[PDB]
């Protein structure tokens, strides 16, 4: 009957906690809400006043300047140049001859 | 007194700076035989209805001007030339788009000042933070937005075209599979209400499916307007499960926890700890009971064993974006930040890029 | 897939070759109980490494296995490497070639011991030992230049030609990040803020990392700091207490250029850079001046590259071309260099194989690694 | 009439509440479907899987097969007609016991069920609600300190060294003797040899010396093939592994040491109650002399004036089950059962609350 | 017969946590707590009046 | 270098290492001499030899026996060399000057410690909870104190001492159990009754109502099995026993109960700090371990204080050892390291230095 719509509705009612999480039953005073909003506001004004610039954040390696493809390009080019530079690498004797390795017995293990 | 306008894909939230909650919340629809929002929904039978904001980005400017007009005049009952206006925008909003927003605000509505803030950033501000990672899931779009010192990190932003509307649709489909028929728009509204009232996110999905099949403990009852009574079982948690398993609706995309983790990983390693300890959830689609605990579990499962994980999900989060704006526009130090009408007159639409960042 | 491990005095950086950034970064500390616990039995969990050790710092005494870049406690080092392989990277060491980094002027016996321990204890199929500053140089795509590598425990000037570090011209300075943190604590304490506790020391370290910078003109910056509150910045402590920091922002890292600030008689990093360049052959000096690469956390201060440019320009011949290279990623560039080097195809012959080690012993590293 | 089911890593013990002994005891193996002894007979034709390893259920389908065999084949009962007390390992995960409950109610349609910790049942079997249990079975060994029927999770010690490992070690030492023991049947023979002839030495060094001085410790076992073999120090070197796990390359402490550690993790005030109440349970505690050795070692570790008592009844091989049998037959326990109606109302969550 | 008597006298889990028999927090939790208390103590003893 | 912490109870010595969460060794403070053994070993040999109590009502009275206890503490229980460790000792409230001076002299000269400190037990109890202001109820084996403390300073003028504690409660439980007809006259019997008190007693929230409940049904009754296997049933004795703390008249004492003495202690303090005292009642000692005592104290203090005063009773489960814990924390603070009295300083000033250095 109607008492069955009511019985089915009563059986379904959530906990007070459930309403609380759904923001139907507040967990604090309007005063406490005001306190909180004020604290938030002042913290915010502080951090905003201290807020760094975009370039300051780029030099910190947080704000990435180069696009994905451009970065991939620089990485590839770095690999390339490093390989080409490492292959063309002289001998310890070649350097000792060129007055570059001033000390004997340095890199002689090679 | 400044105004705050959060332009949702589904709902416009509008109000006055300094207030704890928005004065008016209404669906973002435009009806033509012009009707906007609630009135359009009421007149929905007589006329076809169109969504000006889809997936968080403004696509129809005439309709958007109609929405803003309805907002100022019908909903808030104010004269736009008498109030600074803070508008919200989606993450990764195109330059031309925000430029057009600025142009329309100054030329059409003659505001003395305005500002455009990223929704996720405002969400972060509402909790009193300027650094952390925001999961903003609304009606039309979901974002992961990592933010350092108020700056959104564009390279690490994740966009997912899976949100509340999609969850409602999925719920209609699975309820239909159970044998209750929900094809019409009014029936759709009923299903949306069912979703909002009865759905939740299971902590362990397999165990919850097994529980739902083993007993009636999870079953709930919904009384339709016709007085018909329906029973909903696993649909309660199968519906929002789609957020973690988008494959439920045929998407190949990763779930929200995986996108949170990936977004975190795309950021520099040094700030990463700061990101893990500050997960802020915002938007209506984050309102499901149990979602914070599930996110905690999944992120804990993905992150390093010793990493500190904190999920921030206040009960007020459904409107937290707006709240952030409400706080920001009421700060004294913000007053200089506004784009003034003189400045706009001098620089044009270009000024928003320089002034807002 | 090869592994890359940069063994810092303060921080261990570990990860996989080919990756853009290290997977794991953790403090290089080994913690052992102060007194025998109430727990008997073989297989006890004696010793804590890294983050867990720092968290557990109250219960147990903490030891620095690497001081001023050189490994001094081998058991603890074995603990760190074990934690690196199993806990941090989650890998089996016998399944991965391993590139380790070492400090400049690392003793022969020391690296020999490193190789011996890696092969006998961890049964790696292959390994290599590279100089940190050299890897830093490689990360920028160079094989010739002079590197300033300033970390937690030690700072080095290392001139390098064609991939070869020039040992006779290397400069070592025992002034680094840790010393700067201590100095910042001292000057903040002089200001009336008490930073005596370890937690307070960590907070001061964070202040140093977030708010400090290197003044281009120190006297002028002191004058600006005395003239107005324009340089002053504010730091919010974890307890929500708020403090204001002024000239300490630039007085702290100024110690790098004026070590006398902490009572050291040593020349500054610019003077040691200059001296290092001068100890090299005249013919290579031009190549060194045009390629100053900065690496390590203590080079992360904003403005340090510009100041270095100014000082080196002031020391060098009037017509000398000076270029200071200090990319944003430099804090990890050492590791990055390694990640690149170990991922090169041409490097594949370079690994010391377990077989080669079997044939020659610890001795092999000297011939194979250079 | 209620049922009692102890789900061992090696052996399932099943029976009726109120009975002195389990009606059916059989190995817990699944063959691919064949279960237990019958599975072992067909073991050659088809591969066999161990659903329970180290006391925790890992293969639920196989577990369902085992439970089906238990209800229908071994006990000859209809599961819907009997309340069922199941056992679980110490530190058993929440999801695991939830799954046990789910399967019991949904698959077998039992009118009621309960889940009890094995070590606790072992303790109850000795008429205690407070003490420390050493439960050593086929796959895993635990130290479980218990106060007023409550297991203290923070102080539980787990050791993955048990009877099967000891059997393997005995096989190894037999290889050292010059006897070849590679086959499964041969493994069974070695297990029987271990159960019949092994013992725990009171003083290991002295016993080694005795074994070296004469053939006095040597014993003879007649194989099924009628071959006769001689076993010497292997008799006590085998269970010595429990006290010196280093014998099989484990770095873990021995069982006396884990007992001491378990006692030390508890509040100082209860330690006296723990020391005076050591209950040993499980098949791997059946070795003659084990109680005396444990007494000596615990006395050696504890304060000089502390009272030490080791409790190890002859029935201990099945004492876990026995405890359950007692527990399910108490009148005051009848309220404790999770009824099918209650499970229907609250779901799997109820087991955590109702059973403790 | 003694068992049931001992079962009638069983404390509640709370009642056991009250006796400091069952921990109410993980080891890590107790550690963080100890560190906090310590820093508090430090701060208060620092500004201790004469 | 690791500091040591020694809490010298009238009944139990709690000893351990600074930084540890709990005392390593806890043992009875008895010294045994043939008609030498200390603590548990002395208790085991109690039949063979006569026993002397070095600490009575929290104050040291027999110094040789105390030296024996300290030796046993360092060498037998903790296994340390006293010259290798700074040592924090505890003392009772209102401890005489000569007494603490003697403590210092013995610590430096006899045990050759590099450093030492003497702290008030109640102050350490307050510190363990991270507080420096509040009122402590410290009830041990031999003596009970109320000690109000502001910013680490105990307020001597407001301290209350009550010679009713755990041992007296054990005796009373023996008496009332005896009245029921179970005979507990013997010392061994005293020990079984003490265990009964620890396991089964609790503090009633409303004493009269609980008496009425005990008279109305068998619901409060519990059963204890004696070592002889005899089984006894205990009813109201469960809550009548610790009620003596609130109603000392139960054992013929004229003193006010602990709630009344708490109130009086609070009243003897300056009115301005009184609010701070009410909101911070810390309970410590074994005799505060009875379930329900915090709630009862809350009710009574609320009943005596002004109606709107905020009352908070702090009684953590670990409280039985909280004194020691405080010391462990205090001695483990970096800023405390200067606070130690060094052996050099002791050489310079003698026993006198402790008064100036410790407060
Ligand atoms: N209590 C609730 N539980 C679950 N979902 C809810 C709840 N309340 C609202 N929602 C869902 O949240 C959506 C609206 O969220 P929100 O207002 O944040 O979106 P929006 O801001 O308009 O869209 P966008 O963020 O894409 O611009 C609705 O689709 C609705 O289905
Ligand atoms: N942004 C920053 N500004 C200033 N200092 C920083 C910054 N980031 C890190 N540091 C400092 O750099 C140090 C870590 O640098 P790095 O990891 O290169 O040293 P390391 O390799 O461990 O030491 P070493 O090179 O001596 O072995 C830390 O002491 C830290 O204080
Ligand atoms: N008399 C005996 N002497 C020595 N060992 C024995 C004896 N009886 C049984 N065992 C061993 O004990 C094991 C079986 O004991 P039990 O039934 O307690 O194991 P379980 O409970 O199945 O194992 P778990 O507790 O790990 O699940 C077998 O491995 C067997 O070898
Ligand atoms: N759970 C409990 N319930 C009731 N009483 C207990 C409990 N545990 C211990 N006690 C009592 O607490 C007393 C021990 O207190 P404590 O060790 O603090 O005294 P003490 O410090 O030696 O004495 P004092 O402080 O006078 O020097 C014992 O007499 C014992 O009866
Ligand atoms: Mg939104
Ligand atoms: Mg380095
Ligand atoms: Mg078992
Ligand atoms: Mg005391």
């Amino acid at each position: 009957c109607r008492k069955d719509s009511l019985a089915i509705k009563l059986s379904n009612r959530p906990s007070k906690r459930e309403l609380e999480e759904k923001n139907i039953l507040p967990r604090q005073t309007d005063e406490e809400r005001l306190e909180l909003r004020q604290q938030i506001g002042t913290k915010l004004t502080r951090r905003l006043s201290q807020r760094p610039t975009a370039e300051e954040l780029e030099q910190r390696n947080i704000l990435k300047p180069r696009n994905e493809q451009e970065e991939q390009e620089e990485k590839r080019e770095i690999k390339r140049r490093l390989t080409r530079k490492l292959s063309q690498r002289p001998t310890v004797e070649e350097l000792r001859e060129r007055k570059i390795l001033i000390r004997f017995s340095d890199y002689v293990e090679v | 007194t400044a105004l705050v306008c959060d332009n949702g894909s589904g709902l416009v939230k509008a109000g006055f700076a300094g207030d704890d909650a928005p004065r008016a919340v209404f669906p973002s629809i435009v009806g033509r035989p012009s009707y906007v929002g609630d009135e359009a929904q009421s007149k929905r039978g007589i006329l076809t209805l169109k969504y000006p904001i889809e997936h968080g980005i403004i696509t129809n400017w005439d309709d958007m001007e109609k929405i803003w007009h309805h907002t100022f005049y019908n909903e808030l009952r104010v004269a736009p030339e008498e109030h600074p206006t803070l508008l919200t925008e989606a993450p990764l909003n195109p330059k031309a788009n925000r430029e057009k927003m600025t142009q329309i605000m100054f030329e059409t509505f003659n505001v003395p000042a305005m500002y455009v803030a990223i929704q996720a950033v405002l969400s972060l501000y509402a909790s009193g933070r300027t650094t952390g990672i925001v999961l903003d899931s609304g009606d039309g779009v979901t974002h992961n937005v990592p933010i350092y010192e108020g700056y959104a990190l564009p390279h690490a932003i994740m966009r997912l075209d899976l949100a509340g509307r999609d969850l409602t649709d999925y719920l209609m489909k699975i309820l239909t599979e159970r044998g209750y028929s929900f094809v019409t728009t009014a029936e759709r509204e009923i299903v949306r209400d069912i979703k909002e009232k009865l759905c939740y996110v299971a902590l362990d999905f397999e165990n919850e499916m097994a529980t739902a099949a083993s007993s009636s403990s999870l079953e709930k009852s919904y009384e339709l307007p016709d007085g018909q009574v329906i029973t909903i079982g696993n649909e309660r948690f199968r519906c929002p499960e789609t957020l973690f398993q988008p494959s439920f609706i045929g998407m190949e995309s990763a779930g929200i926890h995986e996108t949170t983790y990936n977004s975190i990983m795309k950021c520099d390693i040094d700030i990463r700890k700061d990101l893990y300890a500050n997960n802020v959830m915002s938007g209506g689609t984050t309102m499901y009971p149990g979602i914070a605990d599930r996110m905690q579990k999944e992120i804990t499962a993905l992150a390093p064993s010793t990493m500190k994980i904190k999920i921030i999900a206040p009960p007020e989060r459904k409107y937290s974006v707006w709240i952030g704006g409400s706080i920001l526009a009421s700060l004294s130090t913000f007053q200089q930040m506004w784009i003034t009408k003189q400045e706009y007159d001098e620089a044009g639409p270009s000024i928003v890029h320089r002034k807002c960042f």
